């Protein structure tokens, strides 16, 4: 419990811990985490059928084999071949906001599961959705400069958003458990499809799988680390 | 190691292999019971040759089979001959053993009770994979050379 | 010193291609493990020896070059405050972080961080961290730092308590 | 691989039985009494050291799965460079570091196993 | 002239992020839960065992912050004046009762987080905030108390409703477990945790699989539980437990649960030898029987369901535990990580709020009940929960 856990990345401050007794047990949310309000499952559950998802009552196993089985807030509510549209709908109706963005939905191909978390308490911070709907050339991110242009136009007015940009599909909210099933990237500009010997060393872009790409990776911290000037410079304790 | 012998390499792998704690756990590929009625030809190709071997210079129709791997045999320096007169020497009269010598291609020990036997059999199958020891000392397990 | 860091960048070049092979060995299966020891087990200790002679060898390049000018060389001459390992970590590599004996585990499923790809047994993807401090970390590095870090504040807590009680 | 039956009548368990006179193997119900010949003769198989589970997860979406790494490599069937790619699957201490492809042309699994011992990878 | 569909680069993060901030602050965990709770959980919360053997209650009002003053009137209270005077920050919760005979109303106080939509502050403008004495740099996720200011601090948990295998030590005779610690998630928290143990060590005789119901004193074998579940041929079960019929290996691990279940041959034997293991050797048969479906139609996975039609969703469910226990004693899977945040959940304000206020709006309920059952011919104790709340 008091160990700094992989799952805590964006969710809880890696620095800000107390002292002895307290330490690890006590902890502080990074900049940008929320935590879910709560949501009634039952549209969803609703939607879910009408889309072909197999009731369990009439459920057989060895005449259905690929099937994947799909969960609500821990309820077993049925079956679902071909999951993959579902999905896909559900993705869309999320990032419309259909489905309210709170709401946590995570497929595990490989584990034919697709569970689907409404409840309240579960910890989430937002990213930067990279889908390749663009032609042009290659995966970008959805926020374009156009946007920022917006953004800023409303910041300097001082009307687009931060829930404009949930609205339009250009960030999402994701809690550790769908986190799982993402690909990250860390800086916009590594999906990029002589070297300056001062900079720190870096790795390389090996991807063409990104889901997601961090608003800013310093967003990881707390409020009384980022205040620390030059943090990634110092010994960690 | 006795004074005379520090630098050999071989002798310390001996008393190793010698220390080292050995169950047949550690040298079975899997085991497997078969129904096997005539003690003399079997419903196993493969071990035809080896019940007829066993013919130069009570049974129950009921068959274990164990099959061991000659990776973890030969390097824990042992003989067909030692795990199955050890198995012998370890079911009293209560069992028959036989097993393929350490020519042939497959390491192979059978084994008949001597009516509820399929039950006795898989629990006769579990002493052997746990508690007979082929070799070494009990409560030594890992073993490491140094220098 | 310019010359320094870039010997210095070849030296952690040569580690993470003798990790490369032994991977590339590791998938084939050509790996032998070591008698009472896994294939995983021996792996992981040929990469973090392979990792650690790198900080290492690293550190004795800056070491060395630091002239007798060099302030934090005339303190560690005289033996008031200093070492090599804090030379080695400010001015070359940091080196690798470990929590219980071990590199980062796969904390998410067969992965230390949601931006790797699964399985990835890489020295990046386990915790080595390749800048110094005055360099500065990347984030993934800065994480890794941390994990390890918080190890040290916990059992130092603990050391601190058990000890009070042994000695009394 | 003891692939078991069930009864015809009751669909329950069948439980091996010796026909004396024949000497051969049998499998009755122990609810009604229906009883059938025996299509192999082994009856229990233990494997010490076991394969099967190295491949679990191997679906037909498993092309669109994000976090699987990729390679360019040659599949022995479709040569067609579109892989992705896992260690295995067994979550047991004594296991190796090999990799198991996946063709996304034609679904099918090889491996990076220079000792390849199997044919199936089931 | 500035291509709007040009990529973004890094700088233009904070673009992105100066936005989050203008929209939600730095305490949106606190407003946020604290006003889900104030505009729906509560109304909830009024609805659940609010009819009484009548008297039902209805609508729920919330006031804003106001003190109750001895020698003057009721005045409007802000917090300023609140933490100078020593006062509560709270505001007056009404009800809507609906009396009827069978064989508005002023009910406590709710103390209002600072902020949120019911406070003062939340509409207040710059020059509003300055003229009330109140820091416009104040972000406000609290409570003021007896004129202090009071936070309550997230406490984790681990999540409800979710399958965890876990391995055990070496010594004993369990040697795998596979847990879930069912709760609904309004109405009343029943946390009823079901556990389904696998008996004995790689190597043991006859490793056997039983489960623990609520109310049974003794462990169940599941072969007996899916037949008093309406499941009753082997053939069926294993079905509902192994969704593969060449995996020969788990198959075989189940083996041993047949026979321990093969006494039991239907579901009222079933029922039965449940029953006997949660009732006293006097008991009739029927009575029995009857206590054991209403256990599993109550205490066993109440999550899913606690109507009556669905064992067949339980059934499954309970197929699935099993399934995930024994891929992980089969050596496919690792046991769960317990540390894993995502299967943790964190408390705040609105969740916290409501545990006490639940307790307290049943307390309020018992004493109505006795304001009945003692009247053969408003009597509202209001301070049962504005001190519940305020201590
Ligand atoms: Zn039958
Ligand atoms: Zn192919």
């Amino acid at each position: 419990p008091r160990q700094l856990h992989n799952t805590h990345w964006g969710l809880v401050c890696p620095a800000e811990t107390p002292e002895g007794q307290a330490c690890g047990l006590v902890k502080n949310l990074s900049l940008m985490s929320c935590i879910s309000v709560g949501t009634d499952p039952m549209p969803i559950i609703t939607f879910l059928s009408e889309w072909g998802m197999e009731p369990l009552e009439d459920y057989v196993p060895h005449q259905s084999p690929d099937a994947t089985r799909v969960f609500v807030n821990g309820v077993w509510h049925g079956v679902h071949r071909n999951p993959a549209r579902l999905m896909e709908t559900l993705r869309t109706l999320r990032r419309k906001g259909d489905i309210n963005p709170e709401v946590s939905m995570i497929r595990d191909i490989r584990e034919k599961e697709l569970k689907i978390f409404t409840d309240a308490g579960r910890v989430y911070r937002p990213l930067f959705i990279v889908e390749d709907d663009e032609s042009l050339g290659h995966k970008e991110l959805k926020v374009r400069k156009g946007h920022i242009a917006k953004l800023m136009a409303t910041e300097y007015q001082d009307e687009y958003t931060w829930s404009s940009l949930l609205n339009e599909g250009l960030v999402e909210y994701i809690d550790a458990e769908e986190e799982e099933s993402i690909l990250i990237a860390m800086q916009p500009e590594d999906l990029e499809p002589d070297v300056d010997p001062a900079k720190r060393i870096r790795v390389s872009h090996h991807a063409t799988t990104f889901t997601h790409c961090e608003i800013h990776p310093s967003m990881i911290l707390g409020v009384a680390a980022s205040i620390i000037p030059f943090p990634d410079h110092n010994q960690s304790p | 190691l006795e004074p005379g012998h520090a630098a050999d390499q071989e002798q310390a792998k001996l008393i190793r292999s010698a220390i080292e704690h050995t169950t047949l756990k550690s040298v079975t590929i899997a085991s497997e019971i078969y129904y096997d009625p005539d003690p003399r030809s079997t419903v196993i190709p493969e071990d035809e040759e080896i019940i007829q071997l066993h013919f130069s210079l009570q049974q129950s129709p009921w068959l274990l089979r164990l099959e061991l791997d000659r990776a973890a045999m030969n390097d824990k320096d042992l003989t067909m001959g030692q795990v199955g007169e050890r198995i012998k020497q370890t079911f009293k009269n209560d069992l028959f053993v036989i097993w393929s010598e350490d020519n042939d291609e497959k390491l192979i020990i059978r084994c008949r009770v001597v009516a509820e036997e399929d039950h006795m059999l898989k629990k006769i199958e579990n002493t052997m994979l746990e508690n007979i020891t082929l070799r070494g000392v009990e409560n030594i397990e890992r073993v490491v050379m140094m220098k | 010193d310019g010359p320094t860091m870039r010997e210095i960048t070849e030296t952690i070049a040569e580690a993470k291609k003798k990790v490369l092979d032994v991977t590339k060995e590791a998938q084939a299966n050509l790996l032998t493990a070591k008698h009472g020891m896994t294939l995983r087990e021996s792996f992981e200790d040929n990469v973090v020896r392979f990792l650690n002679e790198a900080r290492d060898k690293a550190g004795r390049l800056a070491e060395v070059n630091l002239k007798d000018l060099n302030n934090v060389k005339q303190m560690v001459m005289a033996g008031s405050k200093g070492s090599f390992i804090n030379i080695a970590q400010m001015s070359a590599c940091v080196g690798q972080q470990s929590v219980e004996g071990k590199r980062i585990a796969f904390g998410f499923v067969d992965r230390t961080l949601p931006h790797f790809s699964k399985d990835d047994y890489s020295p990046e993807s386990k915790g080595f961290v390749e800048n110094s401090y005055l360099r500065g970390l990347t984030p993934q590095e800065f994480f890794f730092h941390a994990m390890g870090g918080r190890e040290g504040l916990i059992d130092t807590a603990v050391k601190t308590a058990e000890t009070g009680y042994i000695q009394r | 691989m003891t692939t078991f039956r069930f009864c015809r009548d009751c669909n329950n368990m069948l439980y091996p039985r010796e026909d004396k006179e024949n000497n051969r193997l049998l499998f009755e119900c122990r609810t009604c009494s229906y009883v059938e010949e025996a299509g192999s003769p082994l009856v229990y198989r233990h494997e010490l050291i076991t394969n099967i589970g190295e491949t679990a997860g191997v679906v037909q979406d498993i092309g669109s799965d994000p976090t699987l790494p990729r390679s360019d490599r040659e599949c022995p069937k479709c040569h067609s460079r579109e892989n992705v790619f896992f260690q295995s699957q067994q979550r047991r201490k004594d296991t190796s570091m090999v990799l198991f492809f996946v063709c996304l042309s034609c679904s099918h699994i090889f491996t990076s196993d220079q000792k390849n011992k199997r044919t199936q990878f089931s | 002239f500035e291509d709007e569909s040009a990529p973004i680069t890094a700088e233009d993060s904070w673009a992105v992020i100066s936005a989050f901030f203008r929209e939600k602050g730095l305490v949106s965990q606190q407003l946020d839960s604290f006003n889900q709770f104030v505009d729906y959980t509560l109304q909830d919360i009024i609805c659940e065992d609010s009819t009484l053997i009548e008297i039902s209650f209805g609508k729920i009002y919330v006031t804003k912050p106001m003190v109750n003053e001895s020698d003057g009137v009721t005045h409007a209270l802000y917090p300023q004046e609140a933490r100078l005077r020593n006062l509560t920050y709270s505001s007056g919760l009404f009800v809507d009762v609906k009396k009827r005979t069978y064989e508005k109303v002023f009910i406590g106080r709710l103390p209002i987080m600072l902020r949120s939509k019911n406070c003062y502050l939340s509409e207040a403008t710059e020059s509003d905030l300055y003229k009330l004495k109140e820091c416009p740099f104040d972000m406000g996720g609290y409570f003021i108390i007896n004129g202090s200011e009071k936070v309550l601090i997230a406490q984790e948990r681990s999540a409800g409703n979710i399958v965890q295998v876990f391995k055990k030590a070496a010594p004993s005779p369990i040697s795998h477990v596979a847990e879930i610690r069912s709760a609904l998630e309004k109405g009343s928290r029943f946390i009823s945790t079901l556990q389904v143990k696998l008996y004995g060590r790689e190597g043991s005789s006859a490793r056997t699989i039983k489960a623990t119901l609520p109310y049974i004193k003794q462990d169940i074998p599941i072969v007996i539980i899916f037949r008093a579940l309406g499941i009753i041929p082997d053939g069926e079960i294993l079905e509902h437990i192994c969704y593969d019929v060449n995996d020969w290996q788990m198959l075989e691990m189940l083996k041993p649960c047949v026979e321990d279940g093969f006494v039991i041959q239907d579901r009222e034997t079933a029922l039965d030898f449940i029953g006997r293991r949660g009732t006293a050797l006097g008991i009739k048969k029927e009575k029995r029987i009857q206590y054991a479906k209403d256990i599993l139609q109550k205490e066993f996975l109440p999550h899913i369901t606690q109507l009556e039609g669905f064992e067949s969703r339980k059934a499954f469910f309970l197929g699935y535990m099993i399934n995930r226990l024994l891929l992980c004693a089969l050596d496919r899977k690792d046991q769960d990580d317990r540390d894993h945040f995502g299967k943790k959940r964190l408390d705040l304000a609105g969740p916290l709020l409501a545990q006490l206020f639940k307790t307290l709006f049943k307390k309020l309920t018992k004493d109505i009940f006795r304001y009945m059952q003692r009247t053969v011919e408003l009597a509202i104790n209001a301070k049962t929960i504005t001190s519940g709340l305020k201590y």
